[PDB]
């Protein structure tokens, strides 16, 4: 459960990402399949080749989903229903995998925003992602 | 663990890493990001805040020791089990650090390199690095498994 | 996050516990200390002896917290504010410990309530105890 | 691992466990309690509700097989790593079960035995048993360590 400060820091961080949210989105997926190959077993129908337009377009979708979450930090369950439905009920994604993408995203954000990626922001973003992850991995419908 | 091809890339990039700075940053991020880890570092003094943590001299001092043992791990990369057997005995048997925390550090370590190197620390190069940090984590957790 | 069925289940099961919650709370603590000795390092000032006055007296406490939490399933952060402060800010409990206590409690409940401890009830209480542990380990001041 | 005692006490308790019924329950409680685990069990048919899962024949039968290798690892508590080497390879290399689930199952097994044996499953007997399912969860994870 996030502080007022954590939600402050998440908003701040996400303004900076701004319009490269899709870009960072793609890069984090790209880093996750590379670093953690088992995650690929969830995308058997994907072009998982380096530079695949398919991975790029999906990162757009994932970042677009996170930006929705940043605007609805007080009711993530409500915002992310349709997405829990997918991740928990239909896809049945092992919880550890959400750790792997979260880490990846953090890696991504760090390398593009060294100045803004302060340890405090790091802490808040970490909490944010663990919160999103709990949502997509609970069956609450 | 790594092939020869990967083991070289990892050694070249690691050569470029500023041990003073990176070790302290990683330790401090760890204390800041997973606040319960602070309980192992009470003696360390004021760890009330981010500013406090990051600027604590003992933190900075300790970070170095840690990165130093890592740099050594990077020299015995095929026998990490052996290289870390002492440290496994200390962290596990004496300190009682739960081994889930060793993953956290290695992960924090990865985010720090990426902060300090940006585009230089590539998807390709990070992947290889995650295998290192997992080995060292596994090696550290040896007294349990 | 809890579904409406999860809340029902917890309410129902926590009710069946009724007047035996202090006892079970004590049994859970004994079982955690015994199976997972590292947890005892959080109680160096306690007599963790079999049948301790102090363990028993604590087990009453932890159960009365969970009874209150069961009455406030909609607002655990609001309900458990002071207990987060203690467990999160003051004691800095490594979250692995919360898992070991939640396991311990479930093992207790199963042995005392075999007919009532269904896999549906078991699932709902698992998620409930995960929610509580999140709050108690969160710094949302 | 266990000592002479922890070992003979644990072995005795185990003689009282009906493997047929207890395996099916544990496997089913895994699938219901930690429902991402169902994704490994797609071929098993309908897993849509708790009753479906519990009443599923494929689950029970598989549950039987699960406890069998457990009874087995009880007969080889000394060398769990050797005991579980094939299953380690199958789960780890061919099914890619995150080792985290080995621990869940071991824990779910513990709660099942407590359910089935109530006070008989004493705090002291539950303890030696925790070392046992953690021993087992480590040998299967060996192709990750
Ligand atoms: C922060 C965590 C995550 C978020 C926000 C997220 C978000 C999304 C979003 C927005 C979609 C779009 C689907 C649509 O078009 O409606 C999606 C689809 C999907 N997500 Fe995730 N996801 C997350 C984590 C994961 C993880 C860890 C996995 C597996 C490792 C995963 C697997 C999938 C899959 C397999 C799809 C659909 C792929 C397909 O269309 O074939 N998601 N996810
Ligand atoms: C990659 C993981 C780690 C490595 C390589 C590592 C390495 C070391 C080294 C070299 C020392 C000091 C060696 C010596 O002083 O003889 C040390 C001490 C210590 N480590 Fe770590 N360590 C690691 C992880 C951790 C973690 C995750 C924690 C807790 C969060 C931890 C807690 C400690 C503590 C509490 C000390 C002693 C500090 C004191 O004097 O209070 N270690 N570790
Ligand atoms: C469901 C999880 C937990 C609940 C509901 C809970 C509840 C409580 C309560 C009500 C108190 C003290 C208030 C009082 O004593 O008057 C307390 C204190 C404490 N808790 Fe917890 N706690 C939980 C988890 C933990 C865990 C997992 C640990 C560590 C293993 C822990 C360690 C402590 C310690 C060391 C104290 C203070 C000791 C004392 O006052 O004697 N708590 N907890
Ligand atoms: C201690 C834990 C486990 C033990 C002792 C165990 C044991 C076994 C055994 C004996 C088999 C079948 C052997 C054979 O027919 O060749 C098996 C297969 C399987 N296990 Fe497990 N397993 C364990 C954990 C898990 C876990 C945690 C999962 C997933 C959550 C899992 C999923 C599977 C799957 C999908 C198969 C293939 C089953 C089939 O289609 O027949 N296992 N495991």
């Amino acid at each position: 459960v996030l502080s007022a400060a954590d939600k402050g820091n998440v908003k701040a961080a996400w303004g900076k990402v701004g319009g490269h949210a899709a870009e960072y989105g793609a890069e984090a997926l790209e880093r996750m399949f590379l670093s953690f190959p088992t995650t690929k077993t969830y995308f058997p129908h994907f072009d998982l080749s380096h530079g695949s337009a398919q991975v790029k377009g999906h990162g757009a979708k994932v970042a677009a989903a996170l930006t929705k979450a940043v605007e609805h930090l007080d009711d993530l369950p409500g915002a992310l229903s349709e997405l829990s439905d997918l991740h928990a009920h239909k896809l049945r994604v092992d919880p550890v995998n959400f750790k792997l993408l979260s880490h990846s995203l953090l890696v991504t954000l760090a390398s593009h925003l060294p100045s803004d990626f302060t340890p405090a922001v790091h802490a808040s973003l970490d909490k944010f992602l663990a919160n999103v992850s709990t949502v997509l991995t609970s069956k609450y419908r | 663990m790594l092939t020869a091809e990967e083991k070289a890339a990892v050694t070249a990039f690691w050569g470029k890493v500023k041990v003073d700075e990176v070790g302290g940053e990683a330790l401090g991020r760890l204390l800041v990001v997973y606040p319960w880890t602070q309980r192992f570092f009470e003696s360390f003094g004021d760890l009330s805040t981010a500013d406090a943590v990051m600027n604590n001299p003992k933190v900075k001092a300790h970070g170095k020791k840690v990165l130093d043992s890592f740099s050594n791990g990077m020299k015995h990369l095929d026998d990490l089990k052996g290289t870390f057997a002492a440290l496994s005995e200390l962290h596990c048997d004496k300190l009682h650090v739960d081994p889930e925390n060793f993953k956290l550090l290695g992960n924090v370590l990865v985010v720090v390199l990426a902060r300090n190197f940006g585009k230089e620390f590539t998807p390709v190069l990070q992947a290889d690095f995650q295998k290192v940090v997992a080995g060292v984590a596994n090696a550290l957790a040896h007294r349990y498994h």
